[PDB]
RNA sequence: AAGGGCACCACCAGGAGUGGAGCCUGCGGCUUAAUUUGACUCAACACGGGAAACCUCACCCGGCCCGGACACGGACAGGAUUGACAGAUUGAUAGCUCUUUCUCGAUUCCGUGGGUGGUGGUGCAUGGCCGUUCUUAGUUGGUGGAGCGAUUUGUCUGGUUAAUU
């Protein structure tokens, strides 16, 4: 409060903007492919994204 | 045709939608022995197949349950409504399956026993349910203020190469004690035999089988049989 | 918290149609995504769901980053006197189909 | 049976005496729920929480005698998580707690 | 101590170097209101995917907000309360305060208990994950044998192999 200076600071491109789709954290974040999980939620969620370690 | 998602995209994006509805669905119903879910995606009405262990709960009062689940599921996945039916399907041979197993380690836990006598019952089931083998272990702080690792191995067990990856099937709990948590980890050898559903089929890469010969028998005198 | 009541009356009313309702974990955000007519931001959701849940009727789970919530009996009751409507109406949850 | 024990006593003996199992010691910390069945127990997968109602009752006898969690706690010697655990409906009911608290509040919570 | 075998995170034969110079970047120190913090042989130091103008952001200097559920009392449609134009005031077009009065309407406000949030502490209370011991060939029951026993044999003199192959 209040409403023309709260969240007034635009939250445009940077790393305020972006967070993981997961726990909300900002670091570490991967956004290829529109992923948009910090890698450590991906590393846990990988295998039944379809991710395979292969190689 | 008029909203386009390239396909690298795409499958990205029904990884990310199959994650988060397993994720969701097994923070939901765990004490119904969720265990597992299939989608069958569709350029139509899809469907969601829940692999559950006791469905008669998964399904409240006249399916009550389930018609909020697939409620919660198309409000917040943005399907239109009546594109997406959810199901519900026991999963035979519970025994075999190691989140079904580990939800029981926990639920034995939180009602309190001695951890030895728990894990020894869970290990004797699986075993008697038709395991080539199991591994169940415990950690954290267990009797004592200082954590200690447990692990009732039994029976038969690969940890290396590609056959462990089909072949054996894991699960990792946490049960929120009254210190800290404790860790569950369940592995499960599955048998190879009828090559059909209670395991997989392509048998273990060095494990060859010799079929025996027949009889052979009359190598004697000739004779002629015509028609 | 302050919430005009016609916003009250539009979340409760919502939440009596289906007896869901999915809002998502973020405060700054200006309207709720499918209310978005009557003009209600997340925030009123959240926290009139919240005081729903701690009179207990409101059973809620929590998603990667989305609230679940799920009306209870009781909840049912109390939406019922709440919004003066007869003792007949359902929600779409108790029964829709065969 | 006292009657037949007593009968059997004046006359020629037959009578059976045996040790309890917690006979002669103070286990602390009741268990509420029989091992035997735990154990067994493969199927129901659940455990069920206190109500609301409950953790209600509990607070609103303990706010009508100037009591806090802390000092109900220690009064029923207990930790003071878990009274909040009781009133917060978290916690997985112990009749033995249970009671203890029935005694502190001078309510019926059963 | 001896006897077998092995490895360019060992050496030999060498190649390219680094260590010297300018600069980039990470640590310590010093300085500072603050220069947030973790990690210190291999197994810390272009590592925390850590290329921070704001945000990140924890740290410093100031200033708003409640996003303090719920329960019980209190006060309350003769008003519980909510916003606000102008002046001052302020870094500020924060009605943040002060003057001034208008506006909203039971949602709030006050007290007690208690929620809730925390990049607050503790990795020497923990889970999970990872690294390392440890890139080598190692490890273990059952039944039998030996030993009072701890234990041992199986798991070996020899030849062979990248390998208890
Ligand atoms: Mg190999
Ligand atoms: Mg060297
Ligand atoms: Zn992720």
């Amino acid at each position: 409060g209040h409403q023309q200076l709260y969240w007034s600071h635009p939250r445009k491109f940077g790393q305020g903007s972006r967070s993981c789709r997961v726990c909300s954290n900002r670091h570490g974040l991967i956004r290829k492919y529109g992923l948009n999980m910090c890698r450590q939620c991906f590393r846990q969620y990988a295998k039944d994204i379809g991710f395979i370690k292969l190689d | 045709m008029a909203v386009q998602i390239s396909k690298k995209r795409k499958f990205v994006a029904d990884g990310i939608f199959k994650a988060e509805l397993n994720e969701f669905l097994t923070r939901e119903l765990a004490e119904d022995g969720y265990s597992g879910v299939e989608v069958r995606v569709t350029p139509t009405r899809t469907e969601i197949i829940i692999l559950a262990t006791r469905t008669q709960n998964v399904l409240g009062e006249k399916g009550r349950r389930i018609r909020e689940l697939t409620a919660v599921v198309q409000k917040r996945f943005g399907f239109p409504e009546g594109s997406v039916e959810l199901y519900a399907e026991k999963v035979a041979t519970r025994g075999l399956c190691a989140i079904a197993q580990a939800e029981s380690l926990r639920y034995k836990l939180l009602g309190g026993l001695a951890v030895r006598r728990a894990c020894y019952g869970v290990l004797r089931f699986i075993m008697e349910s038709g395991a080539k083998g199991c591994e169940v272990v415990v950690s954290g702080k267990l009797r004592g203020q200082r954590a200690k690792s447990m692990k009732f191995v039994d029976g038969l067990m690969i940890h290396s190469g590609d056959p462990v990856n089909y072949y054996v099937d894991t699960a990792v709990r946490h049960v929120l004690l009254r210190q800290g948590v404790l860790g569950i980890k369940v592995k499960i050898m599955l048998p190879w035999d009828p090559t059909g559903k209670i395991g997989p089929k392509k048998p273990l890469p060095d494990h060859v089988s010799i079929v025996e010969p027949k009889d052979e028998i009359l190598p004697t005198t000739p004779i002629s049989e015509q028609k | 918290m302050l919430m005009p009541k016609k916003n009250r009356i539009a979340i409760y009313e919502l939440l009596f149609k289906e007896g869901v309702m999915v809002a998502k974990k973020d405060v700054h955000m200006p309207k709720h995504p499918e209310l978005a007519d009557k003009n209600v931001p997340n925030l009123h959701v959240m926290k009139a769901m919240q005081s729903l849940k701690s009179r207990g009727y409101v059973k809620e789970q929590f998603a990667w980053r989305h609230f679940y919530w799920y009306l209870t009996n009781e909840g049912i009751q109390y939406l019922r006197d709440y919004l003066h409507l007869p003792p007949e109406i359902v929600p779409a949850t108790l029964r829709r189909s065969r | 049976s006292k009657q037949a024990i007593l009968a059997a006593q004046r006359r020629g003996e037959d009578v059976e005496t045996s040790k309890k199992w917690a006979a002669g010691q103070n286990k602390q910390h009741s268990i509420t729920k029989n091992t035997a069945k735990l154990d067994r127990e493969t199927e129901e997968l659940h455990h069920d929480r206190v109500t609301l109602e409950v953790g209600k009752v509990i607070q609103q006898g303990r706010q009508s005698k100037g009591l806090t969690q802390k000092d109900l706690a220690t009064k029923i010697n207990e930790k003071p998580q878990v009274i909040a655990d009781y009133e917060s409906g978290r916690a997985i009911p112990n009749n033995q707690v249970l009671g203890k608290i029935e005694r502190a509040i001078g309510l019926k919570l059963r």
